């Protein structure tokens, strides 16, 4: 939920 | 590679990145050299990846304590300044960059955690730890809350666990014992379990983020946080009537922040060398330079001895160093990354309900989280290696592919997320499955990942993960 | 190890090494320093051999291609000319003799190979590779041939393979990649195949080589031949009324010979650094120094700015700088010399019959690319990641310091596992490494400092390779 | 060739 939000971003820029 | 007559810097979100942008516009101005400044995220770990292949930023800021393994690592330039250039920063600063005796970046400045607060909702912010749990209860009745910061991030919350006793690795005559670590005694045991008991106690949320908290903090609606000078700038917009404050105690003890210096690394790869250093010494470390810098945000204590004397003379900068006395240099080792990744995983089980302090500070004192990672990740390197060697044992002693297919393939390659892409015909959008785990984090294995194999046969550099949905609940 | 208070100098016969001499006489008659000019055989292997050792010669000549090859294993003395002295040369010539943004060599010369055919039996000499089985015919029916050149070296028949696609590595973006070789693609089979059918034709012979090339156009035997610009002399002195013209294309496309920059780089152990600075500066590299050498062999286009204006205008010189636009300038890198040894092979195992093709292409495609290494270091790293994998799973939830050096393959191959800081860890030497294998039962050995890390540099002294 | 190879190999091991 709140650490799933993390990794969006993680993905985002990768 | 990187590109020859530009300089690429990296620089971390929260900090002046305008400021040293328009720094870097009368560099431009002056010698016709394009100076670009981005703020990727996950910079301290995008940085070595990316670096490692001969990539990346010309010129990467941060704290002084991940340095240490880039240049273990190989990864950052010497730096020669020159006698009268050092001489206009403190020797304290260069001590910080320093690495086997060479120096491995420029100080630019010293950054520790305030406590802060609003003034029109606290006169008088506390002096204690344990006097918060009373005023969140009386504040909690003006629909309001004592004290928010960021629990996600190990930095904010080591104040607290150092204050009766833990440390990272013990200092003795000269050297770090990394055999000697202080993450599982009683004083780290302590701290940790008093910021869980807010929790389990309703003062405090473990969700609680930089965002959340900076947010709620500018908004009013929590009377202190706790956080760095580049926070600063934002608090002088949204008019809060804001104070900055000696950490308060625990158990008599004053909290023990780890102290940064924030610093400019060269990439041994870059073949801009020369213009960095002509960039960093005659341009960025001015008055002029870090003027521009500080008035974007905050830069703490700056290193530049000149300015920090005009600097000096804020409370906010007092309170900064009085913070700063009462911590803890960061060691610049490169065990510091383990730490690091200890000591988050720690705070955040803990905080969560995931394991007690005992279990988690125990798997910090061990290294568990990090081993963890090194397994899963070796596994996925070694199965990648696999299908390269299968796909090359083909492709070389198989009998001859088509005398019509494609000499130009990208080749089996396994990226920062752990998904193997298998060797490909240039052109070729290939998909691959989601990863089942990714941090903590499972996801919807039957979406797929995309990677565009480009016409030259080179692997296309972003990875398409839009895709990829978690499922935990 | 080489004498102090001498030069010695190493070029190719083929090369004005007796103008190069006579600017030798130019500094000794000045400087007092004996200066000796001489051209082993098999220079270019030579070289790395004896200098390896701390021995051979003070300065040495030959195209750039093998000098990334020399600098890398730290044979060559970095050159530091001044600004004066850059500016007298062409900039893309100093771009052939850097490595790793250090100049290497001093440029010489341009050379690139161009069609020469004798005026009095072929006026008009082909425009295409496919007229040249019918020229033959017509030729051999006058006990005349159409065309020899040189089959032993790649170098020669590369311009033809390369014409219609064929590529060493594959340029992208300022870089090489070596994992992308050109020389088993349809282009390369298509000249290669045409070429070999040649010889199934009898209108070429797969012996041929230099001399008997040189010999049999200067005799007026054939009619064509392909070869540089220091085979000009002799052919000035045969008197054969020669022109010197741009290569045929194949499948209409030019043929691609590959450009060299004959450059002198100076051999790292000589302990006369300064007096080969002063010689290459001061008496070879000026239109006295330049001229001595061209009217012995003709040098090709030059790469000192002030004698190249005079020189430009020889048909001859255009000729050969149409061709070299055609090509492309050779990579300098290490991976030259796997690459040129894979093709000599292929060409003359096509040449002879022992391979067609498909077999001969293919062979040195795994060859230059160094397939089997890249194929040995995957098992090498997975068995890495692998012994990784079992320690930490043994480490963790097997029954119960902080401070290890980390599992880490080194670049010969060898994983190093996690040890504990202060240990001094022994492996067994490699099994294989670069086409040699090594007795295995000897052994490497690497430091786990005390700090955690490993030290940096590795004992492998002790590992033999084994031989006969 | 293979005397000669591993006489450039040496090079490369007392290097690294
Ligand atoms: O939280 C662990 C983290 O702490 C430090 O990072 C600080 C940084 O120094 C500050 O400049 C600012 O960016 O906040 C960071 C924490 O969010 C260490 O420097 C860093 O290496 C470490 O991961
Ligand atoms: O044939 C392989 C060979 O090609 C080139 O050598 C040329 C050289 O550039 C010319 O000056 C002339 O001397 O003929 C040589 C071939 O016989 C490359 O320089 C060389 O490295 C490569 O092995």
């Amino acid at each position: 939920r709140e650490r799933a939000e993390q990794n969006r971003i993680i993905f985002d820029s990768v | 590679k990187i590109e020859e007559g530009k300089l690429v810097i990296w620089i971390n979100g929260d900090k002046g990145y305008n400021g040293l942008a328009e720094v870097g516009k009368k560099f431009e101005k002056d010698t016709g050299i394009k100076v670009t400044v981005e703020h990727p995220d996950k910079l301290e770990e995008k940085f070595p990846q990316v670096a490692a292949t001969g990539d990346g930023p010309d010129i990467i800021f941060w704290a002084h304590d991940r340095f240490g393994g880039y240049a273990q690592s190989g990864l950052l330039a010497e730096i020669t300044p020159d006698k009268a250039f050092q001489d206009k920063l403190y020797p304290f600063t260069w001590d910080a960059v320093r690495y086997n005796g060479k120096l491995i970046a420029y100080p630019i400045a010293v950054e520790a955690l305030s406590l802060i607060y609003n003034k029109d909702l606290l006169p008088n912010p506390p002096k204690t730890w344990e006097e918060i749990p009373a005023l969140d209860k009386e504040l909690k009745a003006k629909g309001k809350s004592a004290l928010m910061f960021n629990l996600q991030e190990p930095y904010f919350t080591w104040p607290l666990i150092a204050a009766d006793g833990g440390y990272a690795f013990k200092y003795e005559n000269g050297k770090y014992d990394i055999k000697d670590v202080g993450v599982d005694n009683a004083g780290a045991k302590a701290g940790l379990t008093f910021l869980v008991d807010l929790i389990k106690n309703k003062h405090m949320n473990a969700d609680t983020d930089y965002s959340i908290a900076e947010a709620a903090f500018n908004k009013g609606e929590t009377a202190m946080t706790i956080n760095g000078p580049w926070a600063w700038s934002n608090i002088d917009t949204s008019k809060v009537n804001y104070g900055v404050t000696v950490l308060p105690t625990f158990k008599g003890q004053p909290s023990k922040p780890f102290v940064g210096v924030l610093s400019a690394g060269i990439n041994a790869a870059s073949p801009n060398k020369e213009l960095a250093k002509e960039f960093l010494e005659n341009y960025l470390l001015t008055d002029e330079g870090l003027e521009a810098v500080n008035k974007d945000k905050p830069l703490g204590a700056v290193a530049l001895k000149s300015y920090e004397e005009e600097l000096a003379k804020d409370p906010r900068i007092a309170a900064t160093m009085e913070n700063a006395q009462k911590g803890e240099i960061m060691p610049n080792i490169p065990q510091m990354s383990a730490f690091w990744y200890a000591v988050r995983t720690a705070v955040i089980n803990a905080a969560s309900g995931r394991q007690t302090v005992d279990e988690a500070l125990k798997d910090a004192q061990t290294n568990a989280a990090a081993e963890f990672a090194a397994l899963l990740h070796s596994l996925l390197e070694a199965n990648c290696s696999l299908a390269l060697a299968e796909e090359l044992l083909l492709d070389g002693w198989g009998p001859p592919l088509d005398p019509e297919g494609p000499y130009s393939y990208c080749n089996t390659t396994l990226d920062q997320i752990g998904t193997c892409w298998p060797r490909s015909a240039a052109g070729a959008l290939v998909e691959r499955p989601c990863p089942e785990y990714f941090n903590g984090v499972k996801y919807n294995t039957t979406r797929n990942a995309y990677r565009e194999c480009l016409e030259n046969g080179t692997w296309a550099s972003k990875i398409n993960y839009s895709q990829c949905e978690p499922i935990l609940d």
